[PDB]
């Protein structure tokens, strides 16, 4: 339940 | 109120909102403001 990483945007 | 310099929102695949920081290139489920 983390949330999206930065990578992900 | 607006986010502050350098961040943005978004919806995660939960659907939780979630705060975009580009100043440190990291997130967090935590609003800002």
């Amino acid at each position: 339940e983390a949330p999206p990483s930065y990578a992900e945007v | 109120g607006f986010l502050p310099k350098g961040w943005e929102v978004r919806h995660a695949p939960n659907g939780r909102p979630f705060f975009i920081d580009h100043n440190t290139k990291t997130t967090t489920w935590e609003d800002p403001r």
